[PDB]
């Protein structure tokens, strides 16, 4: 949760009105990672299955 | 001929400190006029600021231009003439040797004999020789003897522990037996991190604001006890434990624990982790690699 | 169970449903945000579990 609140903090410190596109791919990469692992931890509890 | 690890034998040195800082007060007082007690010594000493990894200093820029001569013979002896008699009053109360010392330091001559060189009491002179032989043996790589010196010394009821770096490097180079340098250091921090002047520069300190040397050295040296490895989540577990927020260096320790643990999506989370703590380590007085180098290791990881 | 502590109110049915994030936020006694549970003196970390 804290870690995503940080990804979200750096994400806003785009314009990228300037700002070179590709970081778009890496930010997405980090976001997918976060969603997947939180979703896993929830699953595991409801659920270790 | 070496520093002694004992509180200095007392009376005359303290009353001399009196005479000195009292006369100092009278001269500097009249000096500010012309530019317009343990406690007297206390205020007196008081109002005054109290390619490799060089903890650099503060160099020369933003400092004010000049002064041109303040002090001719006549003008100085103007400032000096009166505070010397005020001194004539309590000089009459101090001892003749002390009075002579006041006369000579006030002429500007510097005394021949050290505080040690004129010191005098059996037990303290013996402790002086003990501590001396400690420092000498530690210099001589004689870690065995030096260890005997240290144990016999700490036995004595007068010695609080400055001597800890002696035992840190001592047990360090000893390797012999006893619960070792790390154990001693973490002991130092566990006993002296809780409420549970003369002697004190920075290399031994109090835990209001930075206790420096020993703490940072067990920190780094423990991360090198992980250089033994490739323990980490331990070291950053008790670097996680303390609140003493003005560090950042433990933020780079933290992010270094995550780069060392990053050496599958778990490894991903460790790499995002170090990516986070490097910026929350841009929080404070920066420890910087070009850090695109840090990231370049992290892309060698992203492989 | 004590025959001298009678109870007047009685549960007569139970309804199943879903907690909304609005309800939860309102009823909550504390928002938890710290992964760390105890400090060096074994006291609860504030904002912790
Ligand atoms: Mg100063």
């Amino acid at each position: 949760s804290l870690l995503i609140r940080d990804l979200n903090d750096d994400l806003s410190k785009l314009q990228k009105d300037k700002v070179s596109l590709e970081d778009r791919r890496v930010i997405f990469s980090r976001l997918m990672n976060a969603f997947v692992t939180i979703q896993n931890d929830v699953n595991a509890f409801i659920d270790s299955t | 001929m070496f520093e002694v690890p004992i509180t200095l034998t007392n009376r005359k040195f303290a009353q001399r400190r009196k005479l000195k800082y009292q006369y100092i007060n009278y001269i500097s007082r009249r000096f500010d006029r012309i530019s317009k007690q343990q406690k007297k010594r206390r205020r007196e000493r008081h109002w005054r600021s109290v390619s490799f990894e060089i903890w650099r200093t503060v160099s020369s820029q933003n400092k004010q231009p000049i002064n041109k001569q303040k002090m001719t013979y006549h003008n100085f002896k103007k400032i000096e003439k009166i505070p010397l008699r005020k001194m004539e009053i309590p000089l009459l109360h101090c001892t003749k040797e002390n009075k002579l010392y006041f006369q000579s330091i006030s002429r500007g001559l510097e005394p021949l004999k050290t505080s040690t060189s004129e010191v005098r009491n059996y037990r303290t002179r013996h402790i002086v020789t003990l501590t001396d032989l400690l420092h000498l043996n530690v210099s001589r790589h004689n870690w065995s003897l030096a260890y005997k010196i240290f144990a016999t010394l700490i036995r004595i009821p007068g010695v609080q522990i400055k001597s800890l770096w002696g035992i840190g490097v001592e047990i360090l180079d000893n390797l012999s037996n006893s619960s070792s340098g790390l154990d001693f250091l973490q002991w130092m921090c566990q006993i002296y991190s809780s409420k549970s002047r003369s002697i004190v520069p920075p290399f031994q300190t109090g835990s209001r604001t930075h206790t420096a040397k020993f703490a940072i050295t067990y920190l780094w040296s423990s991360l090198i006890n992980c250089q033994k490895s490739m323990l980490i989540d331990k070291i950053s577990e008790w670097v996680l434990t303390p609140p003493f927020m003005e560090d950042a260096e433990v933020w780079f320790i933290y992010a270094s624990c995550h780069l060392l643990k990053a050496d599958i999506n778990q490894v991903i989370k460790h790499i995002h982790y170090v990516r986070t703590f490097l910026k929350i380590c841009l929080d404070k007085g920066g420890f910087a690699v070009p850090s695109r180098l840090i990231e370049n290791q992290l892309k060698s990881f992203e492989s | 169970m004590d025959i001298s502590k009678p109870v007047g109110s009685e549960i007569t049915s139970v309804d199943f449903g879903i907690l909304t994030a609005k309800e939860i936020r309102n009823l909550s006694a504390k928002q938890i945000t710290n992964p760390t549970v105890l400090d060096n003196l074994g006291h609860p970390v504030s904002g912790g579990l």
